[PDB]
DNA sequence: TATAATGGGAGCTGTCACGGATGC
DNA sequence: GCATCCGTGAGTCCAGG
């Protein structure tokens, strides 16, 4: 096919079609599987080997990967790749924060304190005395993690105009400014679905405007 | 650690499109559009909904979040529900769930692919209110408005039509953040048009213009009077932190004062004369200080009509505004008897 | 502020931390039994873009044909490391190949038709048909093949061996078939009346391949 | 809204001295 | 075990400009 109909190929009469001189070539490490029924996932679907690719449970995957479902070759196409959940920044962060059972490690430091390395048990006191600290507190370790961020009252941070008319402000007006700033474009490039490199970007630069 | 080199080798990351590549994955955009059509003519589902559960399923359940747009909140239960009643499809009918799936694909990659030429376009862009970063970031939504937005059937190259939404990303961004104080896009462009204005008539001039010959050079409807207002909205505000000394004690909040909250003589002042009111209107009967305490609002704030304070007590208007005369006349009198409240006049 | 209390609690140096908080590296929670240069994904371990875009999205590799030279390998065909993909391309990965924009489309047409030839017994070695590059005939001294119609000629050549189809008025009316080891005597567009030779065959006469 | 355009630029140079966390 | 790198601190008040 192509632009305009006058310039298409069509196949005056019967025959087989060879590929000669392609542009390049493309070496994948993926399972190929054809098929002639209906096929049951599409493109983008993860699937584990044991899961119905097509033609009602017949045709199954073999390996670990994700689907590409090539309609033009009239095969399914998995690219062998794993689930893992491998993640960036506070988000992850904060999960692992939110994942530390303090008293498990408590005991763990407890005994590393026996050690008989003057080294190890140094690391683990100096360790145990911040687990003991948020032990003893009643403070979550995730809350070093900032969801809300909040906002100073604006008399102690004013936009005023001075004598002459004119404003004097505040740096940390600019500062606060510059976050919501960020944020907002950062929740508008998630609702409009954008790649995965922008958004780490947007994410970088607002850990640093809150910085 | 220098956050824009880091962006820069993210971006060499992915290569640059070859001319086939870049008709190859437009192309499949717009085919995968016309699918999400196609899909939503025989689902009878919300396109946009049909397009965020393609999207959902294309990037991952890393990012699915409630899109403002749609009237449901997309977890994923009702992407799981909808991919399935969209899995229940004819052979025929499905093909265009393949192909939606495919063409997002196409669009993320088509994207992160010209993700160099918004670089290349920002960096022109500095040094008029926004960060470099800032700068490339409104660049990107450029970038996405126009992936969303090509036809590669007009033949034209990608980085022609890209390029006009990446400036105009550029600018309405730099026209809407770049003040502290905010001023409506139209009115930044008519600010700078009277910047280039001045500055023209200065090169010519050799000297500065005053409002008139600008008033002139603007053209009619502006006036000296028009120029100067215009100037008076531009100005900036300033920070109180910008020093006057070589030493850090002085900052130029230090000279503020605060013309807010009172002084200690101001409510010193309103303090004897609520007294003295008070000890003259105890000189009043009861009666009548209270209709004035209620015709003037000292007792809960606020003023009365004469027909709530005579139905408050039990007497016609006429005589509860002639009580607040003899009141009034009693309390001139014996104001100037005593001469206790003069000074309180200003 | 050091000793970091987050890269504290977590067991993470400064630089790990910075790593994964100014993103220039992820961090696991979940290996989903993912793998990498053998040695199994452990919770909490530190992954470059590099090796987290190969564990989650697949390792692979284009490269550019240059112009005018052909595939040395098939699209859809496993190839291995080290095995040349072109004359001047060698292929760094395993797996599947694929065809990126072919730049010659060749459909090979299907024809069946039906053909006549004319030989001395003699030479002619019986069969119920004839598989390509299969001896037809074996003469002893050259044989004018002679036309059996008076018509016009079309002289259709293929690879080797030849298609004559004589036509009086458009209408064609003989269509004879020349095998490998027989020269034509005649011209495209050329008229002939009937027993004028068309053809010599000299030596044997055998099937060509296509 | 449509030739095509595809990785930025500074840096800033003459303290001094500790403590306390991190590499051969 | 020692260097080695990091951040952190380095007198008071007063005037101007
Ligand atoms: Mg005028």
């Amino acid at each position: 096919a192509a632009i305009d109909p006058e310039e298409e190929v069509i196949a005056e009469a019967e025959g087989v079609v060879h590929l000669h001189e392609p542009a390049s070539i493309l070496v994948v490490k993926a399972r190929v599987y054809p098929f002639e029924d209906d096929v049951e996932v599409s493109t983008g679907d993860r699937v584990a080997p044991g899961d119905v690719l097509a033609d009602g449970g017949k045709v199954k995957s073999d390996v670990y990967g994700r689907v590409e479902v090539d309609l033009v070759r009239n095969v399914v196409r998995v690219v062998e790749s794993y689930d893992i959940d491998a993640r960036m920044g506070a988000e992850a962060i904060q999960q692992l924060l939110k994942e530390l059972d303090l008293e498990a490690l408590e005991k763990e430091l407890l005994e590393e304190m026996k050690h008989p390395s003057r080294a190890r048990r140094a690391k683990a006191r100096k360790r145990l005395e911040v687990v003991r600290a948020f032990l003893d507190s009643g403070n979550r370790p995730e809350w070093m993690i900032l969801e809300a961020v909040p906002v100073l009252p604006p008399d102690l941070r004013p936009m005023v105009q001075v004598d002459g008319g004119r404003f004097a402000t505040s740096d940390l007006n600019d500062l606060y400014r510059r976050l919501i700033n960020r944020n907002n474009r950062l929740k508008k490039l998630l609702a409009q679905g954008a790649p995965e490199i922008i958004i780490r970007n947007e994410k970088r630069m607002l850990q640093e405007a809150v910085d | 650690s220098d956050p824009v080199r880091q962006y820069l080798h993210e971006i060499g990351q992915v290569p640059l499109l070859t001319l086939e590549e870049e008709v190859e994955l437009a192309r499949k955009v717009e085919e995968g559009m016309e699918a999400i059509k196609k899909l939503s003519e025989i689902t009878g589902l919300d396109p946009d909904l049909i397009r965020e559960v393609v999207r959902a399923k294309i990037l991952g359940s890393a990012r699915v979040r409630h899109i403002p747009g749609l009237k449901e909140t997309l977890d994923p239960k009702t992407v799981e529900e909808i991919d399935q009643k969209l899995k229940s499809l004819p052979k025929e009918h499905k093909r265009y769930l393949h192909i939606a799936r495919e063409g997002e694909a196409a669009r993320q990659h088509l994207i992160e692919a010209n993700l160099r030429l918004v670089v290349s376009i920002a960096k022109k862009y500095t040094g008029r209110g926004l960060s470099f970063l800032d700068l490339i970031q409104e660049g990107n939504q450029g970038l996405i408005r126009a992936v969303e937005k090509f036809e590669y059937k007009r033949r034209f190259k990608f980085s022609t039509y890209a390029t006009w939404w990446i400036r105009q990303a550029i600018n309405r961004a730099i026209a809407d953040q770049a003040r502290t104080i905010r001023i409506p896009v139209h009115m930044v462009e008519t600010i700078n048009k009277l910047s280039r204005t001045a500055r023209q008539l200065q090169q010519e001039l050799g000297r500065e213009p005053t409002y008139e010959e600008i008033a002139e050079a603007m053209g009619p409807g502006w006036d000296a009077k028009r120029v100067e207002e215009t100037l008076k909205i531009a100005q900036e505000p300033v920070s109180l932190e910008t020093p006057i000394g070589d030493e850090k004690d002085s900052f130029y909040g230090d000279f503020i004062p605060d013309e807010h909250l009172p002084s200690p003589v101001d409510a010193a002042t309103q303090s004897l004369l609520s007294e003295e009111l008070e000890k003259a209107l105890s000189k009043l009967s009861e009666r009548e200080a209270m209709v004035l305490k209620l015709r003037k609002g000292l007792i809960d704030g606020r003023e009365h009509t004469l027909e709530e304070v005579g139905a408050f007590f039990g007497v016609t208007r006429e005589r509860i505004r002639q009580i607040e005369n003899k009141a009034l006349r009693k309390l001139k009198y014996h104001e100037s008897r005593t001469r206790k409240l003069r000074d309180f006049l200003d | 502020d050091v000793p970091s209390k987050i890269g504290t609690l977590l067991d993470l140096s400064a630089t790990e931390l910075e790593q994964v908080l100014y993103f220039s590296k992820y961090i696991v929670l979940d290996p989903k039994g993912a793998i990498l240069n053998g040695v199994p994904v452990e919770k909490r371990q530190l992954l470059t873009d590099e090796e987290y875009r190969e564990l989650r999205y697949g390792k692979q590799e284009t490269y550019p044909l240059p112009p005018g030279v052909d595939a040395l390998v098939k699209d859809g065909e496993e190839v291995v490391k080290g095995q040349e993909l072109a004359p001047g391309v060698v292929s760094r990965l395993d797996g599947v190949a694929l065809y990126r924009f072919p730049r010659r489309v060749r459909v090979e047409y299907v024809k069946k038709e039906r053909a006549g030839l004319r030989l001395p017994l003699a030479a002619w070695v019986e069969k119920e048909a004839y598989k390509p590059g299969e001896i037809l005939a074996e003469l002893p001294e050259p044989y004018l093949f002679r036309a059996e119609e008076e018509g016009v000629v079309e002289l259709k050549e293929l690879e080797e061996g030849a298609f004559l189809v004589l036509r009086r008025e458009d209408e064609p009316v003989a269509t004879y078939f020349l095998p490998v080891g027989m020269t034509p005597l005649v011209v495209h567009g050329e008229i002939v009346e009937k027993g004028q030779p068309l053809a010599e065959a000299k030596g044997l006469l055998r099937m060509p391949r296509q």
